[PDB]
């Protein structure tokens, strides 16, 4: 999901 | 012809890595903290962390190890950047100068190689023969270590295993032996090689390839007296070495993944373990013996210890203390104790370092509606989550306000020998003197015996021996607590006025011009001592018995007039030591001597606004450091105030300023006031720990905030904030939020801790029915935050499986209401991409959250700006422009479709829009035509954007996937049917940071145009301004001159650093300037500075001005 990646490619880990 | 300027405003605060060892001395314990491009070096102590050196680098630190080969006095530092700059540093203190030296360096990237899985890994063989590296799949670079190899020449070996998870060198190995876990089809396996460098291949590693678990991910390599390898999966942890295979499956850990580890005991019986959750483990290795035979291992276990911040980096130090590096939230210093406090937590926090975490979104706000902006940021993730308020300068809180158009001085005054408190404020005035008795907190002006009223007071300090002192123009008078009259009075033998005053709580030094007397406040009388005249007129004087001096004061200093100078002198003798012949035709208004903790200080203000401070010696008395300052445009007056434990020096100028303390240095921060003339500490019963401060007209009093150029306020969310608006008419913030939760035995979802959204004052939940048809999930809320108290006023919980992804606060259509709109989405792991979601309109009333209007949409609302009274909103791939009916509903007007996936949108007030996911960014007008969208232009590269902004009608900022910044404008070209449909990348730049947010704003004020701020995964807050071609060039040139002069740490090329860069393109930076670098200019010695010029005109110290007149841009 573009989500799972995309809201995490904030955290950055 | 694009020209911009970037500066750091806050260095990154996330801690990407951190190592311990002896890098300063063979005896000295150091903690190295790696941020992104900042290297922090502390010495651990009884207390904690003695900061010692802070270097930046021209790279993103990816690898960081300490190590020591044979015939080496102390540890050396290996550092590998993310653009593959290897280098080896050494700690070099030339007595007082500190330096980090580059022992070797070279760039180790390869033309081949697609960068692997788990990204870069560097490792070092214990015997220090070499450095092993994984950068690409299939290869394994090796940098052999020799006295030379000063250019870190390395060779790759080939690696059968195309997918390695983690790797370390093993201990107790004859030949350099690696050990690694890798995944192929089946599952994961653990393999070993030797590494012979002679023939450069591998050979066979000590033991058979075994299996490991599906999610084995960490590899620990146990030191000598045990050897072997520790392997960490989920729910399970194992040990391997030759034939030996020890394993455990403690349900305790199944709950979360281990993520970081750290040896405690050199021998390695104990190890720390970090957790996605914040949990801290002890991993124990139970030894076991036999006589003439070494030590096996019988078992191993896990013992929960408690809870840290979420740890990336984790490092045992001195006794039971542990540094805990966190990127998701605040890094902290932590004590492990033998016993568990309340709740069974063998863990106690000692210190706590502010990490602006991931800055996921942010915005500006003048809270106290002034003229400066504060900044408010969503930060952290999960429990570390939170909001942080950020304010430039040091502010003060005003109690009384007496407008006195004159006040030409002021000193304290108690009227009772007991209390530490004062009750009068005597104040030099427009050729007069008034007094101010207080009922405590109340204003009143009367009289005191032996203190002239028509004579202008020059001083008032608190002289011991039960007496009160008034130096006036004419006489240096004397009064008592006992007698309280004309106790004494010194008059100049000639009828000549006092020029400069200087009373100490025991001594007295006046000046009559070039004339210098000296008197003493001995029991109830003024006895005289020395006389000495000087070359020229006495400009200013100060005396304060420094450290080892009860009342009576050692040597001194004095500003003169015509020659323009300051000079070092003793006491009743008046003997000149050293002196500085400063320039100009303007004199020193102010000279000061001081102390802080570990030093004695001399400072000197001039009439222009600039300062020079230098370092004194209560013993020797010589020069120090020559580095003029900026400060006000008006004569600065220096006085000392009461604060914490290390009391400080306040600078009165038009630009009021404090002088605090850095590492052992001195902070130089703004104070948030209009203008300050004179100022002093205070304590009265009615105005305690206060400071007094006058201006053109007004006396004020109050306390003082933190220190730093930035003060930072924080509101723990306990969950993971996502977006943030400011509905000002409601005096509050709206915030998108998210907590995790787990499946139940009942099926439904619990939670795992109280959150900002569960502890909410009131609360709602979506009723809406637009849809029909262990285990973790997110639960999302809008939140309403009082802008004054920062309380979760209200909470709206969204649907089961809805993410709220966008948030705005605006007025719409004709409608006079200010709403809170929220784009959402129905997310599921089986869907690669959501096809359901909704826009929702909300209002905040008295304390009420009205669900005004929903609006189902066939995708995920990725973002949405208020347009021109209408509502613009990216839906999944479509870009749509909604209208508000007078019937209060959201209905379409038009939509653009030519998007791979619209993620970001912004608006050039007029009818101009912009943005995309994996393309670069487009440009769109709306048309008062048939009310249509027209796609003006785009940019054909392919940048996975993260953040977008508009600087002006032509200028488009972009941040993206690969820590690059870039700018676009549109072509000024004939044939406007292609040369127009395309817009060129006129600025490129590598920031080295991942940007989540741009916004217009600024932190300062009540050369450069515009001001956009940005926020990064790493804690960094930078700023982008626009420039004039000329200013560009003045600065471009000056970048190049400057680079030649500065020795870069890992001998890395600044321009290599800043070079736009992807996994398929590397251009040098055009049209960008880091002040970051330009600011370096100021840290340079005048020698190295003159150099920067051999050449409208060209000076030598002209630029030193320009460069200050820049810093002050944030």
């Amino acid at each position: 999901s573009v989500v799972g990646f995309l809201s995490q490619r904030g955290l950055h880990g | 012809m694009s020209y911009n300027y970037v500066v750091t405003a806050q260095k990154p605060t996330a801690v990407n890595g951190c190592v311990t060892g002896h890098f300063t001395s063979a005896e000295d314990l150091n903690l190295l903290i790696a941020k992104n491009t900042r290297l922090e070096i502390y010495v651990v102590t009884a207390e904690g962390l003695r900061p010692v050196k802070e270097v930046g680098m021209y790279g993103k630190i990816a690898v960081m190890e300490l190590f020591r080969p044979k015939g080496e006095s102390k540890d050396l530092l290996f550092i590998l950047t993310a653009k593959y700059n290897a280098c080896i540093l050494e700690y070099k203190q030339s007595g007082e100068s500190i330096d980090i030296i580059t022992r070797a360096h070279g760039n180790v990237q390869d033309r081949i190689g697609r960068p692997s899985e788990t990204g870069i890994i560097g490792i070092i063989d214990p015997e220090c023969r070499m450095i092993g590296l994984r950068l690409y799949d299939g290869l394994f670079k090796v940098i052999p270590l020799d006295r030379d190899n000063k250019e870190l020449k390395a060779f790759n070996i080939r690696l059968e295993e195309l997918h390695v998870i983690d790797v370390k060198f093993l201990y107790g190995c004859q030949a350099p032996t690696i050990c690694f876990v890798y995944q192929d089809p089946q599952g994961r396996h653990v393999k070993t090689y030797e590494v012979s460098l002679r023939e450069k291949e591998f050979n066979k590693g000590p033991w058979k390839q075994e299996n490991v678990e599906a999610e084995a991910s960490m590899v620990i390599a146990v030191p000598e007296p045990f050897g072997g390898a520790i392997i960490i999966g989920q729910e399970s942890i194992t040990y391997h070495n030759g034939d030996k295979y020890l394993a455990i499956a403690p349900p305790i850990i199944k709950q979360s993944t281990i993520v970081c580890h750290n040896r405690v005991d050199p021998n390695g019986s104990r190890y720390l373990l970090g957790d996605m959750e914040g949990r801290l483990f002890m991993l124990l290795l139970e030894k076991e013996e036999q006589m003439d035979g070494t030590v096996t291992l019988k078992d191993l276990r896990v013992e929960l210890l408690g809870e840290t911040s979420i740890a990336e980096c984790l490092t045992y130090l001195d006794n039971g203390v542990v540094f805990v590096g966190s990127r998701l939230g605040d890094s902290q210093l932590v004590k492990l104790n033998v016993d568990s406090n309340e709740q069974g937590s063998y863990v106690v926090a000692m210190e706590t370092f502010t990490n602006l975490g991931p800055i996921v979104d942010m915005c500006v706000v003048d809270l106290e509606r002034q003229g400066q902006g504060q900044l408010v940021t969503c930060s952290g993730a999960f429990k570390e989550g939170s909001l942080r308020i950020i304010r430039n300068g040091i502010g003060i809180h005003e109690h009384a306000s007496i407008d006195l158009p004159g006040i030409k001085g002021l000193w304290p005054l108690r009227s009772d020998p007991n209390r530490e408190t004062y009750d009068t404020l005597v104040l030099s005035f427009v050729g007069q003197t008034r007094v101010l008795m207080l009922n405590g907190e109340e204003v009143e002006e009367t009289e005191l015996m032996g203190f002239v009223d028509d004579q202008q007071t020059f001083f008032c300090g608190n002289v011991a021996h039960q007496q009160l002192i008034q130096i006036t123009s004419a006489s240096v008078r004397l009064v008592s607590q006992e007698p309280k009259a004309l106790v004494s009075e010194w008059k100049e033998p000639q009828a000549k006025n006092i020029s400069v005053a200087s009373c100490n709580s025991s001594q007295v030094v006046v000046a009559v011009g070039r004339a210098l007397y000296y008197l003493q406040i001995h029991p109830q009388e003024l006895r005289q001592i020395s006389h000495t005249e000087m070359e020229h007129e006495v400009a200013c004087l100060d005396i304060t018995p420094l450290g080892d001096s009860n009342g009576l004061s050692p040597l001194c200093a004095i500003g003169l007039w015509t020659d323009i100078s300051a000079r070092i002198l003793k006491l009743p003798s008046f003997e000149l030591l050293h002196k500085e012949m400063l320039g100009g035709e303007i004199i020193p208004r102010s000279i000061l001597m001081t102390t802080f903790e570990s030093s004695h200080y001399l400072l000197c203000a001039l009439g222009d606004g600039a300062l020079f401070y230098f370092g004194l010696n209560i013993e020797t008395g010589l020069l120090s450091d020559r580095k003029k300052v900026t400060l006000g445009t008006q004569p600065t007056v220096l006085r000392t105030f009461r604060s914490l434990s290390t009391t400080n020096v306040f600078a009165c100028s038009d630009r009021p300023t404090v002088i605090y303390s850095s590492n052992h240095k001195l902070v130089f921060s703004n104070v948030n006031l209009k203008e300050v003339n004179y100022m002093c500490p205070l304590n009265s019963d009615g105005y305690p720990d206060s400071l007094a401060l006058a201006n053109n007209s007004t006396l004020t009093i109050g306390t003082i905030d933190e220190i730093q150029k930035l003060h930072i306020r924080t509101v723990p969310l306990y969950e993971s904030p996502r977006k943030i608006c400011y509905q000002e008419v409601s005096q509050c913030f709206g915030v998108l939020s998210s907590r995790i939760e787990v499946q139940d035995t009942s099926g439904g979802t619990t939670a795992l801790r109280p959150s900002a959204s569960t502890q909410a004052l009131s609360s709602s939940v979506s009723s809406s029915k637009l849809f029909s048809s262990g285990e973790e999930v997110e639960v999302h809320n809008l939140l309403i935050i009082d802008q004054h108290t920062f309380e979760v006023l209200h909470a709206h919980q969204f649907l089961q499986n809805e993410y709220a992804l966008s948030l705005v606060s605006c007025k719409l259509g004709k409608d006079p209401n200010t709403y809170f709109i929220v784009g959402t989405a129905m997310v599921y792991p089986e869907e690669a991409e959501p096809k359901q979601g909704r826009i929702v309109v909300f209002q905040y009333s008295d304390g009420k959250l009205q669900t005004v209007a929903e609006k189902e949409v066939k995708g995920a609302v990725y973002s949405m700006v208020e347009f021109n009274g209408k509502l613009l909103a990216s839906i999944n791939s479509t870009v749509r422009l909604y209208e508000w009916t007078t019937e209060k509903d959201v209905r379409t007007e038009c939509n653009h479709y030519n998007n791979i996936m619209a993620l970001y949108l912004k608006t050039k007030g007029d009818f101009i829009l912009v943005g995309d996911l994996m393309r670069s960014v487009l440009l769109l007008a709306y048309k008062p035509m048939e009310g249509n969208f027209e796609e003006i232009a785009r940019d054909f590269n392919p940048n996975w954007m993260s953040a977008v902004e508009i600087l002006d009608d032509d200028n488009f900022l972009g941040a993206e996937n690969a820590f690059n910044l870039f700018v676009c404008q549109k072509d000024s070209a004939a044939t406007t049917d292609e040369e127009r449909q395309h817009l060129q990348e006129v600025g490129l730049f590598h920031l080295g940071e991942f940007v989540n947010v741009f916004c217009h704003g600024s932190l300062v004020m009540q050369p450069t145009q515009g001001s956009v701020l940005f926020g990064t995964v790493n804690g960094m807050i930078g700023l982008v301004t626009s420039l004039s071609e000329s200013w560009y060039n003045l600065l471009l040139d000056m970048q190049n001159r400057l680079n030649k002069v500065i020795k870069s740490v890992g001998k890395i090329e600044h321009s290599f650093w800043r070079s736009f860069h992807t996994e398929r393109k590397t251009e040098p930076a055009t049209g960008f300037i880091d002040g970051d670098l330009i600011e370096s200019f100021l840290d340079i010695s005048r020698p190295k500075m003159q150099e920067v010029v051999a050449n409208r005109e060209a000076t030598a110290d002209d630029l030193i001005k320009v460069v200050e007149e820049l810093t002050r841009i944030h």
